[PDB]
C-alpha cells in the first residue's frame, strides 16, 4: 500500500483506528554504496539511523516527511513520505470543501463555455497555506486519450482554485460516448488526498451570457424591442451550434408583475415599466445543459 | 459543360422540424449503442462535402432507437415514449431515399439509460438538420 506519486515522493496508504499499531516502512537510499551513510529527517542534523536502509514507523502525519541519506556531508537522495488516511474503508476528504450542489460528495465542479475541448474545473478549501494541487485528465479509462491541463492556481476568495484543461484531439460536433476523467491530487503539508470527477462535455456546458443586450422603444407605446447577440466564446458556426433564450421582465419589489418568454430568436418585444429590468439568458438549443448567467439592462 | 440530375434532395426543413421535436420529446421524459462519432461526416465541414454519410449514420441510430422503444424494456414493467417512438420512425422514413433500402424488472434502470443516451444522439441530429436546412438551401 505504498506507491510513488512523483520523483522522490511516496504515498503511504494508512488504515487508521485509535490503537493504530503503525505500519513499518523500509526506505532505501538511492546510491551504489553502503558505507558512511546516515539518515536525517527534513531540516535536522539529527542522525536517525546508519547504513543504506532506514526502518521507520508511520502512525500519524508527523511520522512522515522528507527522509534524507547522507555520505561525506553530501545528500545522496531525498524521500518525501505523504500519508493517505483511510478512516474505515473510506479515504479522507478534509482538504476540499463539499460544494453539495450537483450531488453530495461533489468537490470538483467543471464547466465548459463551448464544445472546443477546453473546460475549467474549480474547488473550494478553508485552508490558506501549505497547499499544493496537481491536476490530471483524460478521455476514457481503458485506453486514456490525452487532455492537457495547466497549473491549479488560486482564483478567488473560502479559498477557490481553478484549473484549465484542453482535450488534445477534440471533436466538438461528435456525440461523446466516453467521459472525460479529472483527477486532482491534494497535498496539505504531509496529508495526501484524492479527488475525482467524471463527465461528458455536453453536460458541463454553460455558455457565457448574451452579449450587446440593448433596448429599442416603440413610438408612443410602452413596448420595447429587446435585441442581443451570441457570446463570442460560444461554438461557431451558430447555424449548427444553436442557442435558445429566456427573456425576463421583473420589478425590484415582490408582488410586482413578471414576464418570462422563451425564444430561439435573438430578439423579443416586451412591455417596459418604471424600475423594471430586462434580463436575457442562454442555453444550448438541443440539449438541456446549464443556462448562462443573466445579462440585463434597465428599462431606462 | 453539362447539368445532370443528382437525385432527390434530403428533406432538410422537415428533418429539421422532426429532430427538434425529438429533442423536446426526449427531455419530456425527465452495449453497442451507435453514436455519431467523429469519422461520421456530421460536423459542419463534413456536411458540405457529403451529407449522405452523416444522414445514413443518423438513419442507423434512429432505427436502433426505434427498435429499443418498441421492445420489451418499454412495453413490460410500469408518457412521451409513444410519441417519441413514432417520431423516431417519422424521421428515419424521411431519410430513406428511393431505391436505397437503408433498413436492415430491471427496466426502470434500462429505460433511464436508454433515454439519456437518446437525448445526446437526437441533439447531434438536430444540429445537423438545422445547419443543413440553413446553409445548404
Ligand atoms: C489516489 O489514491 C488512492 C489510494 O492512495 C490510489 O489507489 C489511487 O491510485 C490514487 N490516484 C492517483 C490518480 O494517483
Amino acid at each position: 500500500e505504498i506507491w510513488e506519486l512523483k520523483k522522490d515522493v511516496y504515498v503511504v496508504e494508512l488504515d487508521w483506528y485509535p490503537d493504530a499499531p503503525g505500519e513499518m516502512v523500509v526506505l532505501t537510499c538511492d546510491t551504489p554504496e553502503e558505507d558512511g551513510i546516515t539518515w536525517t529527517l527534513d531540516q535536522s542534523s539529527e542522525v536517525l539511523g546508519s547504513g543504506k536502509t532506514l526502518t521507520i514507523q508511520v502512525k500519524e502525519f508527523g511520522d512522515a516527511g522528507q527522509y534524507t541519506c547522507h555520505k561525506g556531508g553530501e545528500v545522496l537522495s531525498h524521500s518525501l513520505l505523504l500519508l493517505h488516511k483511510k478512516e474505515d474503508g473510506i479515504w479522507s476528504t478534509d482538504i476540499l470543501k463539499d460544494q453539495k450542489e450537483p450531488k453530495n460528495k461533489t468537490f470538483l465542479r467543471c464547466e465548459a463555455k463551448n464544445y472546443s475541448g477546453r473546460f475549467t474545473c474549480w474547488w473550494l478549501t478553508t485552508i490558506s497555506t501549505d497547499l499544493t494541487f496537481s491536476v490530471k485528465s483524460s478521455r476514457g479509462s481503458s485506453d486514456p486519450q490525452g487532455v492537457t491541463c495547466g497549473a491549479a492556481t488560486l482564483s478567488a476568495e473560502e479559498y477557490e482554485y481553478s484549473v484549465e484543461c484542453q482535450e488534445d484531439s477534440a471533436c466538438p460536433a461528435a456525440e461523446e460516448s466516453l467521459p472525460i476523467e479529472v483527477m486532482v491530487d491534494a497535498v496539505h503539508k504531509l496529508k495526501y488526498e484524492n479527488y475525482t470527477s467524471s463527465f461528458f462535455i455536453r453536460d458541463i456546458i454553460k455558455p457565457d451570457p448574451p452579449k450587446n443586450l440593448q433596448l429599442k422603444p416603440l413610438k408612443n407605446s410602452r413596448q420595447v424591442e429587446v435585441s442581443w447577440e451570441y457570446p463570442d466564446t460560444w461554438s461557431t458556426p451558430h447555424s449548427y451550434f444553436s442557442l435558445t433564450f429566456c427573456v425576463q421582465v421583473q420589478g425590484k419589489s415582490k408582488r410586482e408583475k413578471k414576464d418570462r418568454v422563451f425564444t430561439d430568436k435573438t430578439s423579443a418585444t416586451v412591455i417596459c415599466r418604471k424600475n423594471a429590468s430586462i434580463s436575457v439568458r442562454a442555453q444550448d438549443r438541443y440539449y438541456s445543459s446549464s443556462w448562462s448567467e443573466w445579462a440585463s439592462v434597465p428599462c431606462s | 459543360l453539362r447539368a445532370v440530375p443528382g437525385g432527390s434532395s434530403p428533406a432538410w426543413t422537415q428533418c429539421q422540424q422532426l429532430s427538434q421535436k425529438l429533442c423536446t420529446l426526449a427531455w419530456s421524459a425527465h452495449n453497442d449503442v451507435p453514436h455519431i462519432q467523429c469519422g461520421d461526416g456530421c460536423d459542419p465541414q463534413g456536411l458540405r462535402d457529403n451529407s449522405q454519410f452523416c444522414l445514413q449514420r443518423i438513419h442507423q441510430g434512429l432505427i436502433f432507437y426505434e427498435k429499443l422503444l418498441g421492445s420489451d424494456i418499454f412495453t413490460g414493467e410500469p408518457s412521451p415514449v409513444g410519441q417519441l417512438h413514432a417520431s423516431l420512425l417519422g424521421l428515419s422514413q424521411l431519410l430513406q431515399p428511393e431505391g436505397h433500402h437503408w433498413e436492415t424488472w430491471q427496466r426502470l434502470l434500462l429505460r433511464f439509460k436508454i433515454l439519456r443516451s437518446l437525448q445526446a444522439f437526437v441533439a447531434v441530429a438536430a444540429r445537423v438538420f438545422a445547419h443543413g436546412a440553413a446553409t445548404l438551401s
